């Protein structure tokens, strides 16, 4: 229950939190309001970057389209964005704009408070991970410029200890 | 009272007031005059001297805060 | 002319009004001090401005204080 | 006349605005109501 | 009030003579005039104004009159590079025939002046290629000085008075400025340039009795409401074009081209309106900003009360500041001088750089006297916003309706500021100085290889940043596999390429180590007159030395010997000294330019770029040379045309030098002789009949501080003034 | 003397005895070391 | 061509269906929230100022969110501009 | 070979400031002997002018279009010499002396009359603590970190 076991953990940050392992070093979430605006803006780049992965990876393994005209689908795109946007905008309870539920949530998972918590849980902790995929997708696609993530998957397990990071990192 | 009002003869204090040359800085109380009508009693000896080479001035209570020091 | 002013951090010790050339201060009794003395400024008339009262006033920062103002003849200090 | 005008206006500027304007802000200047 | 101060009760009942130059001082000091309330001064501030803009559309009124009837212009529009602007004729009967004979320039039957203003470049580049354009143009605005001043004579009667609330209006205000002043102000401007300026260019006259007839472009207002808007941008002048004739024009009115007019040297006018246009765009969006009498945008006061960091950095943040804004009018004013102070030397560095006149690259005196100009006005302005600031400090802040917001959490810290800025200062004059000491001792060595020569590797990093393939770094727009330069190949880069490139023009100009030097010198004096002024600002309303000098106002000489000693420790004398460093740091950017651009025009850019990294090339190969033409001006054998610049030369070296009388020698040697003065006029016969009816005094301290940097500032400004001109006309390169 | 070794370490005296220390090791390393413009040494 | 009168009035009643439909309760909240600009703690019109008076006759819709004609002017403003936009954006073959 | 600089070793304006200011002081070299003090002199100029000019060729230095070594201080490895290996050698002396005199100015702050120690200088404690300053780029990194570095207002 800490990111770094022997760190004091913050005092506005101390478990109670469905995802809180106290990391905080540069102390933005101090104030509550922000930290509650932090928390909603954190569950959304979590869903937008664990919808994004599997759009990712899954034509990669087959289609292979790499993940690579403008004044219709970009207007159709805002318009179907920005009326969601806006109306989760215009919620005010704040764990109902992060967990609205209702609507939202079918098939019961929302049922028993506990089990919401642990789901909460592994909704956060995905999300986090999913988010860490996303800036290691943008990053080796900016270093590699024409290579897949899962063409870079095979690329480590061909030879892994001489295709890695340290390629980019350092001049040598 | 009869009894002291003010600090302590050699309590280093600080000064609060805003237009003194010792602002913001500590001080050493040599005398406070027990006179329950002067506006000003807190005779303070500081160390270093002021633009008019003078290193006592009086203050109020009010215009006085003792260190936890 | 120009307006001279006492504050009430005075101590009574009259090099103000000893340092004025030109008679513009006095001391008068009062109860704020060790000294049971103040000092007041009621010929500003004949003030100059020649700040010798602040000069030796010795206190925080001051207690006399002269405010350049309205020059006549005699602040201004001309024999013509 | 055009150049001529010159030697109209620069002699008239130059020394009568002079004499109007200094005069007469001297008397504004030495005035008492 | 009895006497000629009006406004001042304290004046006039003065006997000396101090009220006369008082009166003068602070005839526009309407917040510090006796009697008066917050009416009568924003009511006498509109008023004034309205003269201003009488005043500035009567002396342009007098320029378009004089260059009309005294001038050349209709010979400079048809060889301009080889015909002579002239500003005015003159008539001054201390002429000697030597004189008459020369100041006979542009083929004129009289005496004349050479226009280095270029007026007559813009009056050309815009239209106007007769006389009588500029008669019209001249009695037009002579009409907007009327205009003008019938306006601020009624909004002073008490019928049309505006109240305090309606000038304190900073939403309508700021709305109908931005959208109407600035954005319908460019779109006019453009609908000039598209009707008239570009015609003017591409041949045909439009003027005011057919310019409802010519189309400015064959398809008219189709291709606008059509949204076809690339059909205005056809035929964009094809490199061939004369400017004046048909021949190799077009039909385009709007580009974005980008670059230079080959023969000109200068902007294409049809980039021009396609610029006025878009910020019209822009500026005419932006004031439909802030909210007004029509239910929609914005109130700045909740703008300001919204953005408080959450944090407590900046403390409560903007809260409280349109209240100590719209209230005081220094803070108004500060703000604007420092953004007017901004752009005018933006108008400097790209008027040198990107010319948008007709033929005032290729003339040199121009460029040189408008940056010049431009710049010293900068600095001025500048000296001004900060004095005002430091005036709103004392005057107009209310400290308890502000409290702990962004501008009291200001003045806490205002000893860091002003240390911080000590440290660049004096880490810049120590370091820089020290390096300009050493090339002067390694010339005075005759080891020019060891002088410690710093390549800008930073500004050579933005050239080649923009297109200069002069240092090879081929980054961002010098690599053809760059984005940026992928981005913008199709649309303005080729004329961008081809005019930075151009080692001929002035824009992004080779540099090396002196202009690193240099460079350093104006950040030196740039941090200096910020830190005297900013000192000053902070220390306005008090100090250790001087808490309570809010109460003795902004300017006051001292408070006595007291103390230790209290001279020049008013706001208004750190304003003083930052005026001298002001100007210094100001001479040393225009000595930079002239001596980079003389070179340039000469030829020989080896002259600045081996000598201007040791003083003494400054003081031998700009100074003393190119003050050759000048001081000969007139010798014991005769004159020349640069008789004038010489003796404006030394008539501002005499005024620099008086200055010094006033700022070294301060009042009482002078009290004491006049003192001796009268007693010798009241006792001498024949004179006694005749007494003075003020009392005669020496100068008052500020006073004559003041005096004394008029005097200094008069003779900097003439005498760089008669030197640049000089040196750029004696050779004209 | 005590005195004399206290006017020695007075500011001035102290100033010069260590500005005169000083240049003489500035001087001689710009005569052992003249003409220096870059630090070669792992350069 | 994009049919210069088709795109203009689809982007008119599209920033017009945004405005009343979608947002017009976030923009009237935030007028509401800004407020008059006030100075000194008081309307202009509540410091003297007889020419500000906000116009509550223009404003006086019956439509039955508000959407009065100075929204319309709005809505509508931002309209014409993005048709524009996508007009000239489009015109050149950029 | 940077910002359009050639090297000055194989600079040709470099080489011909180095034949100028050799001509230049072998005229002033034809007006005494060649084994008086004068000569002697003028001929160790000359060799510490040509060592000069050879070092400055040998270090990488950059010469313009002018022939005088142009100094890089971008931050180039190949040019750290210029500026970066001497300006770490100028901050480790300068915070030296910052140091050494902070640490005194604070090691006489106990003092009864402080001011007479900044006037009569205390050699033993200043030279107890002269070198003391070595040691600063790591003592004041813990005054700093510890809270000793920056003073408390109070
Ligand atoms: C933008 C995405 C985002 C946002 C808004 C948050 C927001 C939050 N996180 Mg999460 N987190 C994220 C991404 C995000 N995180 C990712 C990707 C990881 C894995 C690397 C984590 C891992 C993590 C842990 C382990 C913990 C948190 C915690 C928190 C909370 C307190 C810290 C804080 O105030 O940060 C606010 C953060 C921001 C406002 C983002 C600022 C980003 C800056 C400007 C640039 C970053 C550039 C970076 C170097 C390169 C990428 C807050 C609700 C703590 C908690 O209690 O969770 C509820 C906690 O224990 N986060
Ligand atoms: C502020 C603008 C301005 C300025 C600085 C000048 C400057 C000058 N004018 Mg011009 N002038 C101007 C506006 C201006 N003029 C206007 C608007 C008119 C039309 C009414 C004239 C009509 C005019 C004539 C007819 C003459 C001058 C002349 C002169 C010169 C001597 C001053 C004089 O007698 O002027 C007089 C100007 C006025 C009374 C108009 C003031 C409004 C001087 C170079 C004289 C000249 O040519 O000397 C070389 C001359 O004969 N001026
Ligand atoms: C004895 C020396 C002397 C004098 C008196 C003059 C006089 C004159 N010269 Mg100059 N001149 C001289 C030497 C002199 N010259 C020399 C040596 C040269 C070099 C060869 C020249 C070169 C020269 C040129 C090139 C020109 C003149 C011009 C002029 C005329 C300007 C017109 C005028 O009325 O100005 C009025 C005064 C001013 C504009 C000065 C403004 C600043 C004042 C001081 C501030 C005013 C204060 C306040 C705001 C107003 C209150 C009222 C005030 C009256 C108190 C004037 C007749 C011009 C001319 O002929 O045009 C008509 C012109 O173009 N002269
Ligand atoms: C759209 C309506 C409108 C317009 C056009 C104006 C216009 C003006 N007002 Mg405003 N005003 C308005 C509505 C408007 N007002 C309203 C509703 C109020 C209600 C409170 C006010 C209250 C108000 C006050 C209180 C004052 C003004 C003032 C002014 C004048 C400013 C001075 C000036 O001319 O510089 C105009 C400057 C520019 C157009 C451009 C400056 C900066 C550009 C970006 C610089 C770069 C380009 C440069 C110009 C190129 C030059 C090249 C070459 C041609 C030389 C100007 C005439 C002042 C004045 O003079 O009083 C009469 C003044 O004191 N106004
Ligand atoms: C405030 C600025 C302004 C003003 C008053 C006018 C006024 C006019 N324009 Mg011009 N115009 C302007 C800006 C302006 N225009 C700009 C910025 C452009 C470029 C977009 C044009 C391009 C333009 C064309 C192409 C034509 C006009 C035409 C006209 C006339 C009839 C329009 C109905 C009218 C005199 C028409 C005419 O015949 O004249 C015409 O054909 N205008
Ligand atoms: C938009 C421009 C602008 C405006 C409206 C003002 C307006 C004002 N200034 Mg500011 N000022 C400006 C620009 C401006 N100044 C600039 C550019 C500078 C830098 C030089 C200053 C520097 C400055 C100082 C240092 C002071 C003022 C003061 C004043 C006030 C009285 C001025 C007066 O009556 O003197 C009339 C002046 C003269 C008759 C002669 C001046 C001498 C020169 C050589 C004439 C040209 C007035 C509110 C004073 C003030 O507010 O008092 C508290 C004051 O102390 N101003
Ligand atoms: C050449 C003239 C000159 C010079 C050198 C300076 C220098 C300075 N002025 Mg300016 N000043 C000047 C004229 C000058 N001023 C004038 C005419 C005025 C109008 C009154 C002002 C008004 C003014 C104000 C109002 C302010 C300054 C400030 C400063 C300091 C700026 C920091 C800096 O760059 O210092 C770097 C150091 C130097 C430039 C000093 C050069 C000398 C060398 C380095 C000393 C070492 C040589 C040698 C070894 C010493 C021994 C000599 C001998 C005993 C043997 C600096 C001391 C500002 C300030 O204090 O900011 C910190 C400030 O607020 N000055
Ligand atoms: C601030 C501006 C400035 C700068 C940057 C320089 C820089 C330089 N000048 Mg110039 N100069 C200046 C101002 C300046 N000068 C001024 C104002 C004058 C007139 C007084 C001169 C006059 C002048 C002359 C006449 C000469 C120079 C020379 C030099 C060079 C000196 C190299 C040298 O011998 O150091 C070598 C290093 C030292 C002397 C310091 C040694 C420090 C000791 C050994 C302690 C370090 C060791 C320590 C124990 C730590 C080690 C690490 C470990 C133990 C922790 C250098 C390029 C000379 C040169 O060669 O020009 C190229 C030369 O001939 N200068
Ligand atoms: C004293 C005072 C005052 C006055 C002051 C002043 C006068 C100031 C000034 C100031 C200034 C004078 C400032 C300036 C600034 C600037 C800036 C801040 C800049 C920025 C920039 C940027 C950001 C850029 C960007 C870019 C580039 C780089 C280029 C290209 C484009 C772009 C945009 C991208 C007042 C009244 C206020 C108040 C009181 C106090
Ligand atoms: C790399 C480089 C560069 C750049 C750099 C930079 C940009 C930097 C910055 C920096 C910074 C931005 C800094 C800051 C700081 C701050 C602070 C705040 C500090 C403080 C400190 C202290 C406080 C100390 C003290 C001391 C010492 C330690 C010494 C002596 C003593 C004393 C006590 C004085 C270039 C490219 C140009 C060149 C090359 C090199
Ligand atoms: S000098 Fe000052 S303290 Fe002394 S008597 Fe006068 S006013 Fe009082
Ligand atoms: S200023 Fe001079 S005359 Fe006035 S009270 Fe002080 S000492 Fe007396």
């Amino acid at each position: 229950a800490h990111w770094m076991p022997g760190e004091p953990r913050p005092a506005y940050l101390d478990g109670s939190a469905p995802g809180d392992f106290g990391f905080d070093p540069l102390g933005l979430g101090e104030v509550p309001a922000n930290l509650e605006r932090y928390k909603e803006s954190e569950l959304i780049h979590c869903r937008w970057a664990m919808l994004a992965v599997p759009g990712i990876l899954v034509p990669e393994a087959l289609g292979y389209g790499n993940w690579v005209t403008l004044p219709t689908i970009l207007a159709i795109e805002f318009l179907a964005i920005a009326f969601v946007e806006h109306q989760r905008s215009m919620e005010k309870d704040p764990e109902k704009k992060k967990y609205p539920g209702g609507a939202f949530d079918p098939l019961g998972y929302s049922k028993d408070p506990k089990k919401l918590e642990e789901l909460k849980v592994k909704e956060i902790k995905n999300g986090r991970l999913a988010l860490l995929a996303f800036v290691g997708f943008c990053v080796q696609q900016s270093a590699y410029p024409g290579t897949g993530p899962l063409e870079n998957l095979a690329t480590h397990l061909a030879d892994p200890w001489h295709n890695n990071i340290g390629d980019i990192v350092i001049p040598f | 009272k009869p009894p002291p009002i003010g600090p302590k003869r050699g309590s280093k204090v600080k000064i609060l007031r805003r237009e003194s040359y010792w602002f913001k800085n500590v001080g050493s109380v040599v005398a406070v005059d027990q006179d329950p009508k002067t506006r000003y009693p807190v005779v303070v000896r500081f160390a270093k001297v002021n633009y008019a080479n003078i290193s006592t001035n009086n203050y109020a209570l009010d215009e006085v805060e003792e260190v936890a020091a | 002319s120009h307006s001279v002013k006492i504050y009430d951090t005075c101590i009574g010790c009259t090099q103000c009004v000893r340092a004025c050339p030109t008679d513009v201060l006095e001391m008068i009794p009062w109860d704020g001090c060790k000294a049971k003395q103040i000092a007041s400024a009621p010929r500003t008339e004949d003030c100059v401005g020649c700040k010798r009262c602040e000069s030796a006033c010795p206190t925080d920062f001051l207690s006399v204080r002269v405010y350049l103002w309205h020059e006549t003849t005699r602040s201004m200090g001309l024999a013509y | 006349t055009f150049n001529n005008l010159p030697s109209i206006f620069v002699p008239l500027v130059g020394l009568v605005f002079p004499a109007i304007a200094m005069a007469s802000l001297f008397l504004h200047i030495q005035k008492n109501k | 009030a009895l006497r000629f101060p009006r406004f001042s009760q304290g004046l006039a009942q003065d006997p000396t003579t101090r009220r006369i130059w008082f009166g003068i001082a602070t005839a526009h000091d309407f917040e510090s005039h006796d009697d008066i309330t917050e009416e009568r001064l924003y009511q006498n501030i509109f008023a004034s104004h309205f003269g201003q803009l009488a005043i500035i559309f009567l002396w342009t009124s007098g320029n378009l009159f004089h260059v009309a009837w005294q001038g050349n212009f209709e010979t400079w529009v048809q060889d301009p590079l080889h015909v002579r602007p002239i500003a005015h004729a003159i008539w001054d009967p201390h002429f000697g025939q030597p004189a008459v004979e020369a100041f006979t320039r542009g083929g004129a039957l009289g005496p004349v002046n050479i226009a280095y203003s270029g007026v007559y470049q813009w009056w050309y580049t815009i239209g106007l290629r007769t006389n009588e354009d500029l008669y019209t143009g001249a009695l037009f605005l002579l009409f907007l000085s009327a205009l003008s001043l019938i306006g601020g004579w009624l909004h002073l009667q008490p019928k049309w008075k505006p109240r305090v609330s309606w000038f304190k209006n900073a939403e309508s205000r700021l709305n109908h400025h931005l959208s109407g002043l600035f954005g319908v102000s460019s779109l006019a401007w453009t609908g000039h340039l598209v009707h008239v300026a570009i015609p003017a260019s591409r041949g045909e006259y439009v003027r005011w009795n057919n310019f409802l007839n010519v189309l400015p472009h064959p398809q008219g207002l189709g291709p606008l409401f059509t949204g076809q808007w690339n059909l205005y941008a056809q035929n964009p002048d094809s490199s061939s074009h004369l400017f004046g004739t048909s021949q190799g024009s077009g039909t385009a009115i709007l580009t974005l081209l980008g670059g230079f007019h080959p023969q000109t040297q200068s902007l294409w006018l049809t980039d021009m309106a396609h610029h006025h246009l878009a910020i019209a765009i822009l500026f005419l969006i932006a004031g439909h900003m802030y909210r007004t009498n029509f239910g929609i945008g914005h109130s700045i006061k909740d703008l300001l009360e919204a953005h408080i960091p959450p944090g407590g950095r900046l403390g409560r943040g903007h809260k409280g500041l349109y209240d100590t804004i719209n209230n005081s009018i220094h803070f108004q004013l500060g703000l604007a001088l420092a953004s007017l102070g901004v752009i005018t030397s933006l108008v400097a560095q790209h008027m040198y750089s990107l010319p948008a006149y007709a033929f005032i690259a290729q003339d040199f005196t121009t460029q040189a006297a408008l940056y010049t100009h431009h710049q010293y006005i900068a600095g001025f302005i500048m000296t001004g916003a900060f004095a005002h600031g430091a005036i709103f400090f004392i005057r107009d802040y209310n400290p308890e309706q502000n409290e702990d917001n962004v501008l009291a959490r200001m003045l806490d810290h205002k000893e860091a500021i002003i240390s911080h800025l000590s440290w660049a200062s004096l880490f810049l004059g120590f370091h820089t100085l020290g390096l300009y000491v050493h090339n002067d001792v390694m010339l005075a060595f005759g080891t020019p290889e060891k002088q410690i020569l710093i390549e800008p590797i930073f500004a050579q990093w933005i050239q080649s940043a923009h297109g200069k393939t002069s240092y090879g770094f081929d980054v961002l727009l010098s690599s053809t596999s760059g984005p940026a330069f992928n981005a913008g190949r199709s649309i303005w880069l080729p004329g961008w390429l081809n005019a930075i490139n151009e080692n001929s023009n002035s824009l992004f100009l080779t540099i090396g180590p002196g202009d690193f030097l240099v460079h350093h010198a104006i950040a030196l004096g740039l941090h200096t007159t910020t830190l005297i002024l900013v000192k000053g600002a902070l220390d306005a309303r008090g100090s250790k030395l001087m808490p309570d000098k809010k109460d003795f106002g902004y300017s006051f000489p001292c408070d006595g010997p007291g103390r230790g000693g209290t001279c020049d420790i008013s706001a208004w004398d750190a304003f003083y000294l930052a005026v001298f460093w002001m100007l210094n740091t100001i001479g040393w950017v225009t000595f930079y330019w002239h001596w980079k651009h003389i070179t340039l025009w000469q030829g020989n850019v080896s002259q600045f770029n081996e000598s201007s990294t040791y003083l003494m090339g400054w003081l031998r190969d700009y100074l003393w040379l190119n003050s050759s033409q000048l001081i000969n001006g007139y010798n014991p054998f005769g004159m020349n045309s640069l008789s004038v610049w010489a003796w404006m030369f030394l008539f501002g070296h005499l005024v620099w030098a008086t200055g010094f009388m006033f700022l070294i020698s301060w009042r009482g040697y002078w009290q004491e002789l006049i003192e001796t003065l009268a007693w010798a006029h009241e006792r001498t016969p024949l004179a006694n009949l005749i007494r003075w009816k003020d009392k005669p005094v020496a100068l008052s301290i500020v006073q004559a501080r003041l005096v004394g940097l008029a005097h200094f500032s008069v003779g900097y400004i003439f005498t760089y003034a008669a030197f640049l001109i000089a040196s750029t006309s004696g050779k004209f390169g | 003397m005590r005195d004399l070794k206290t006017y020695l370490s007075v500011a001035p005296v102290l100033s010069t005895l260590w500005f005169g220390s000083l240049a003489g090791l500035l001087i001689e390393i710009n005569r052992l070391f003249p003409d220096a413009l870059t630090f070669p040494f792992f350069s | 061509e994009l049919s210069p009168s088709i795109v203009i009035s689809l982007s008119t009643g599209l920033s017009l269906f945004l405005g009343r439909f979608v947002f017009f309760n976030f923009q009237r909240e935030n007028v509401a929230k800004q407020g008059l600009p006030e100075q000194n703690g008081k309307t202009h019109f509540e410091a003297g100022d007889d020419r500000a008076k906000e116009y509550v006759s223009l404003l006086k819709s019956n439509d039955p969110i508000g959407f009065n004609i100075v929204d319309v002017l709005a809505w509508g403003s931002i309209g014409h501009i993005v048709a524009y936009y996508i007009l000239a954006t489009s015109s050149n073959g950029y | 070979d940077i910002s359009g600089l050639t090297p000055c070793k194989d600079s040709k304006q470099f080489a011909k400031r180095e034949k100028q200011q050799i001509k230049k002081l072998e005229s002033s070299l034809k007006l005494y002997a060649p084994e008086s003090a004068p000569a002697l002199a003028l001929n160790a100029q000359i060799e510490k002018t040509k060592r000069r000019f050879d070092n400055y060729g040998k270090y990488g230095l950059l010469c313009g279009s002018d022939g005088l070594p142009h100094l890089i201080v971008n931050g180039d490895q190949r040019h750290w010499g210029e500026f970066i290996t001497p300006g770490i050698l100028f901050l480790y002396i300068a915070g030296w002396i910052g140091w050494v005199g902070r640490s005194y100015l604070i090691a006489i702050s106990g003092e009864k009359k402080p001011a007479m120690k900044e006037i009569i200088i205390d050699v033993p404690l200043a030279s107890r603590i002269i070198f003391r300053g070595f040691i600063w780029p790591v003592a004041a990194y813990r005054e700093f970190l510890n809270g000793d570095l920056i003073a408390k207002d109070v």
